[PDB]
């Protein structure tokens, strides 16, 4: 389920697109192994998730992808998402696919 | 603007009689009243405030009662240096005035 | 942006980074080949494929 | 502080006579003045605030009258046009407690006439 | 030992039992208790605070049922004020009125009665519906503060997680929140709002078939009302207070627990006195904070309602409980509880849609 | 053509003549409604007299709004006003004294507004003051006003933004524990190892606690104390326990003055009522009495109209919490001869002050340097903050100008980086130092001409309490 922001400025028209690659194949194997019914919809903006103090107050919400994990828009993140100290405060990770820098 | 009409036309009384003149406006005034008296060619003299509050130098000969938009103002025990004519004032919009009456002595 | 702002000793370096950042991975990769951007910082698992 | 009128006349029937009333503090004090009928009625003529605004009349003399004031010389200015059926006396009255509002004057003028 | 305690009460015979309870406490020092006539349109009642303050020897004012302005007027006036209708919590709270002291837990109660129920039934997931009010923020803060069970070192599979909603006081918009709550995996609903909000939700789970077998509700006190308890579905579990209707039992231990503070304070030094009735400005009786200190560390006039120990805010630390389960059309009391000794039941729970 | 509304002004404590004359020349014609003033003086200022005067005037007169003033320092006046406004659904503007002290958490249906700064704008101007000398925020709060929780969450709130250069927050929260034996409130003041200490408190407990600060050794020589408006806002009097100057913000020291403030409030009320009659063609009918309650929805519309007022050049609008947006602020010093002498200036972002250096600051050194390649690098300042984060120096460069005015040690403090500055920052902690770092002006570093020396050695031979770090062989 592609974004509404198919041309990443103003307009909002969501369309079915199709994806494939590394994480898609690994999701295929994990879903065949663990009995998963699944849908895949892309992210809102494309900014990988970070923390900032928003709404000129004492509130810090999480932008981007990781906020959609915190707000209940999804339940798994299968993407190149790094392991940090700031994300691992309250988001459980796994043994990490790869090793890079 | 709102306009007023006093009534009626006469203060026909003897020496020490009793007369009463009515502030009658077209709209609710909330006891917005004043009262003046003058000779022909001399100039007015203040009588009455909100609660018929008289003036220092003005005797207790003048009283009145009424509310809302209709008010009555009574004069009694009149000595004829007050050969005058009595007038009511409203100030809901900028100022308001009606007719008013003149005093004669019989 | 989290790793650079966490470190204080690299802070001046971070102060040079605020005026040139990009929004997507492909944007900076195309902008390097147009000589507007002499260097780029990202993961090895994307840069080793792109080179 | 005392009020003294001047500029009395109706030498043209249907003309225009800019009358005035000088004062001797009147700058924070509004103005409205009075003609007198043959029934001696103290009918209103015009309305100004203390600050020159709020230029109004009652329905008797609307449509003909040009209005101003000067708080430096403590004077009013208004030309009389539709008093042409009256042998009126006009006086000035300075309403007490000042302001652009109105309250009850004892501070009236002296009284001068306008005769056609 | 002729000191005064003012009071404002609802009806006439409450003053009779008030003076009789003062005569009961007279076996200790002798006392006043002149008292006057609760009135409507209470700014006149804010007028008649110093119809009672005319005695300098008044040291406590007792108030019953409205958040009354006497806490503002007679709080200048560092005079500790006791009451029994602080269920609407906001004027006994952290916007610190320096003169209040409760005799009853609020509507936004210490919600551990829910939190202690979960270890009875091993529940781990909570959908928490909360209205947009000061009550809702108080309940939210208390139930989030009740997460100190994680410091060991036993149900760590889940204490309680899921999410909360916001629920503005509107009539139509109940459907969207419950439609979104239908999708989640949690099946336990805790709803703590007003009785008109209970009369607002009122059928919306039944139209979505979120009643019956699938779900378990743990509602607060204000679902038991003539418009709300008529329309709650079968199997709702509600709470109900022990007291707060027999106010004589409150007022007897109230005059006992203020008389003990009077005896404790009379043996001390620098007993400065309050002013003589509403005279002017800067009337700050300097022994007022000392009165709050000696009252806040006191035990209870035990014998009628059980031992009540006041906290830093002024709560009771008292076992507040009675669970009413809804059978076919009537509420039933099911068990006997405590602050800690929740000794579960002696009857059978009729769970909704499958029993 | 304009009708009237009723506005009552009440003064407690002088010259009702200056207040009368100032407004009664304000011609509110050219507006759709015109006012109706009524002066009433009082001297008791107890709660019962306040209610029995206010609703007495409500019962006698068709009162639209009330402009309240005072000459006391009792804050609990305002809550009483905040009590009655929602009780009467009529606007009340507290313009002086205890009516002008800020009350947090107002009621939802209240229509009470105050002339004064917010509790967060005072912290913002307290940061803008400390951004002249790059000082370090160390806030302590002992008493517990209702305006506490906003203060720390507004003072944090900028230290994590950008280009900060700010030290840690060794904060100390205390309370009103009535316990004399708890002497750790005396003992924890040794944990304030900082030259700058913020103190948000009340006047009486500050009068107590400055004796304690003298007892521990927080004297006025090595430390300063920046203190908000509610402690020392009483411009007339001062207790004897304050050798602790640079108190913070107040309003403009004589409240434009008090009758101008009265005229501004009258203009505010009449402009809002004129806007409501221009937009919805009906004014609120006045209240019957403080007894009768039953026979308002339009008061919320009046609340929406009262907070978007504008007059001849003064946007006098209000926020949701009852304070002003723009208003004029001053900065006060304290005068070891026990006066209050400083008239500083702050307006809506900007601050303008005196001397460009703080008086009353031997281990204070002047140090003169020189710009070159990578030993002492001079760069410009940030256009949002003025100060320098990693560069950590003033480098107060002087300007050579026309020969009719002196030089500029208030020229903007250009940041210096490089090798010798990093050496100096170690030598400061090595012994004990204090910089007064500045550049040479004649540009004649290391030169001896016939008779004399110039440049850095030129400021060495002139005995100007110097070092000369930089590139110098």
């Amino acid at each position: 389920t592609g974004p509404n922001d198919t041309s990443p400025g103003s307009p909002r028209h969501t369309v079915p697109q199709c994806c494939y690659g590394f994480c898609i194949d690994l999701l295929i194997k994990l879903a065949r192994t663990m009995q998963f019914t699944y849908e895949v919809h892309l992210v809102a903006d494309g900014k990988f998730g970070t923390q900032e103090r928003v709404q000129n107050s004492n509130k810090k919400e999480w932008n981007g992808m990781m906020g959609e994990l915190l707000s209940g828009q999804a339940d798994m993140i299968v993407a190149p998402l790094t392991i940090n100290n700031e994300r691992a405060q309250y988001i459980e990770f796994s043994k990490p696919f790869k090793y890079q820098g | 603007d709102i306009q007023m009409t006093q009534s009626p036309s006469s203060l026909s009384a003897s020496l020490g009689g009793k007369v009463t003149i009515t502030c009658k406006a077209s709209q609710d005034i909330n006891k917005y009243i004043a009262w003046y008296q003058h000779k022909p060619g001399k100039g007015p003299r203040l009588l009455i405030h909100y609660t018929s509050s008289l003036q220092p130098g003005i005797p207790s000969r003048f009283s009145g009662s009424g509310s809302g938009r209709d008010y009555s103002f009574s004069i009694s025990n009149l000595e004829p240096e007050d050969i005058a004519t009595y007038y009511c004032l409203q100030y809901d919009n900028l100022y308001t005035f009606g007719g008013g009456t003149k005093l004669e002595i019989k | 942006d989290i790793y650079f702002r966490r470190q204080v000793e690299l802070s001046t370096m971070y102060r040079h980074m605020e005026k040139h950042n990009y929004e997507s991975a492909a944007e900076a990769i195309q902008a390097v080949r147009d000589n507007k951007l002499h260097a780029f910082i990202w993961d090895s698992a994307v840069l080793e494929f792109e080179a | 502080v005392k009020l003294q009128e001047s500029g009395g006349g109706l030498v043209q029937p249907g003309g225009s006579l800019k009358l005035s009333c000088a004062a001797s503090t009147f700058s924070s004090y509004t103005m409205s003045w009075v003609r007198q009928t043959p029934e001696k009625r103290l009918e209103w003529v015009a309305y100004i605030s203390n600050g020159g605004g709020g230029t109004y009349y009652p329905d008797t003399v609307k449509g003909r009258f040009t209005i101003s004031r000067d708080n430096a010389k403590n004077t009013l200015y208004l030309q009389m046009n539709s008093l042409k059926e009256d042998t009126a006396m006009y006086y000035c009255a300075r309403p007490s407690r000042g302001g652009s509002s109105y309250w009850y004057f004892d501070v009236w003028g002296a009284g001068t006439t306008v005769t056609v | 030992k002729i000191v005064n305690i003012g009071a404002v009460l609802s009806t006439r015979k409450h003053e009779q039992m008030f003076r009789e309870a003062v005569n009961q406490a007279n076996k200790r020092i002798q006392l006043q208790a002149t008292s006057v006539t609760h009135k409507p349109n209470a700014i006149q009642m804010a007028l008649s605070v110093c119809e009672d303050l005319i005695s300098s020897q008044v040291y406590a004012i007792l108030v019953s049922h409205t958040p009354t302005p006497v806490s503002y007027t007679a709080g200048f006036y560092r005079i500790p004020v006791l009451g029994l209708t602080t269920r609407m919590s906001i004027y006994s709270d952290k916007s610190i009125h320096l003169s209040f002291l409760r005799t009853v837990p609020p509507y936004s109660h210490q919600s551990s009665v829910w939190f202690e129920m979960m270890r009875v039934y091993n529940w781990n997931h909570i959908i928490l519906l909360v209205s947009d009010d000061h009550e809702g923020r108080a309940a939210q803060k208390r139930l989030e503060t009740l997460l100190e069970e994680r410091e060991s070192k036993d149900n760590k599979r889940g204490p309680k997680a899921e999410k909360v909603l916001q629920f503005d006081p509107g009539t139509k918009n109940v459907t969207a929140l419950l439609m979104e709550a239908r999708e989640l995996e949690a099946r336990v609903i805790i709803l703590s709002a007003s009785e008109d909000d209970a009369a607002t939700v009122y059928r919306a789970a039944a139209m979505l078939d979120m009643t019956g077998s699938g779900y378990v509700w743990l509602v607060g006190e204000r679902e038991i009302s003539g418009n709300a308890l008529r329309y709650a579905p079968d199997g709702i579990i509600g709470l109900q207070l022990i007291n707060g209707k027999n106010e004589s039992a409150h007022i007897s231990d109230a005059v006992g627990v203020v008389a003990q503070a009077v005896h404790e304070l009379l043996e001390k030094e620098n007993i400065t006195d309050p002013p003589r009735g509403c005279v002017g400005n800067t009337n700050i009786w300097k022994t007022g904070p000392l009165f709050k200190r000696v009252l806040m560390s006191s035990k209870y006039a035990d014998g009628v309602t059980g031992r009540v120990e006041f906290n830093e805010d002024g709560d009771r630390k008292f076992a507040q409980y009675s669970i009413m389960n809804l059978q076919n059309r009537k509420l039933v009391q099911v068990g006997i509880y405590n602050g800690t000794h929740v000794i579960p039941n002696d009857r059978k729970i009729i769970w909704p849609g499958g029993e | 053509s304009p009708p009237s509304i009723g506005i009552a002004v009440i003064l407690v404590g002088s010259d009702e003549v200056a207040i009368k004359d100032a407004h009664e020349k304000d011609d509110f014609h050219h507006l759709s409604v015109v006012p109706r003033v009524e002066l009433v003086a009082m001297n008791e200022t107890d709660p019962k007299s306040i209610i029995t005067r206010i609703c007495d005037l409500m019962s006698d007169r068709k009162i639209q709004g009330v402009v309240f003033a005072d000459d006391t320092d009792q804050e609990a006046i305002a809550q009483i006003l905040d009590f009655i406004s929602a009780q009467t659904l009529t606007p009340i503007l507290g313009i002086h004294g205890g009516s002008s002290m800020i009350m947090a958490d107002k009621d939802e249906s209240s229509m009470f507004f105050q002339f004064g700064p917010s509790i967060e704008q005072q912290a913002s101007v307290m940061l803008n003051i400390m951004e002249e000398y790059d000082w370090y925020i160390f806030s302590i709060v002992t008493t517990y006003f209702p305006g506490y929780q906003d203060f720390v969450n507004k003072i944090r709130s900028t230290i994590e933004n950008s280009f900060v250069g700010w030290e840690l927050e060794e904060v100390l929260l205390l309370d009103m524990s009535l316990d004399d034996g708890d002497s750790k409130i005396q003992n924890q003041l040794k944990k304030l190892q900082s030259p700058i200490i913020l103190l948000y408190c009340t006047k009486e407990e500050a009068t107590y606690i400055f004796e304690v600060a003298n007892s521990v050794g927080l004297t006025g020589y090595g430390y300063t104390w920046i203190v908000p408006s509610l402690v020392a806002g009483d411009t007339d009097t001062v207790p004897s326990e304050f050798p602790t100057g640079l108190i913070s913000v107040s309003y403009d020291e004589w409240d434009y003055g008090l009758p101008a403030r009265v005229r501004d409030g009258i203009a505010i009320i009449t402009t809002a009522a004129s806007d409501m009659l221009s937009e919805h063609s009906f004014i609120p009918e006045p209240k019957s009495s403080c007894y009768n309650t039953h026979e308002i929805y339009q008061s919320n519309m009046l609340n929406r109209y009262l907070i978007n007022v504008t007059f001849e050049g003064r946007d006098l609008s209000f926020s949701e919490d009852g304070y002003q947006m723009h208003p004029k602020l001053v900065i006060i010093l304290l005068n070891k001869e026990r006066k209050w002498e400083r008239v500083g200036k702050w307006k809506d972002k900007s601050l303008q002050m005196k001397y460009y250096v703080w008086p009353r600051m031997d281990d204070h050194l002047s140090i003169v340097t020189l710009e070159e390649a990578p030993f002492v690098i001079v760069e410009s300042v940030d256009p949002l903050s003025g100060t320098c984060m990693r560069n950590t120096v003033p480098c107060q460069k002087r300007i050579i100008s026309e020969n009719k005015t002196d030089e500029e040690p208030g020229y903007i403090k250009k940041c210096c980086k490089g090798f010798c500055i990093d050496i100096l920052k170690k030598i400061s902690k090595s012994v004990k130092f204090t910089y007064d770092l500045y550049l040479v002006t004649n540009g004649k570093h290391g030169k001896k001409i016939n008779g004399t020396w110039n440049g850095m050695i030129g400021e060495v031979v002139m005995k100007r309490a110097y070092m000369a770090v930089g590139s110098l062989t």
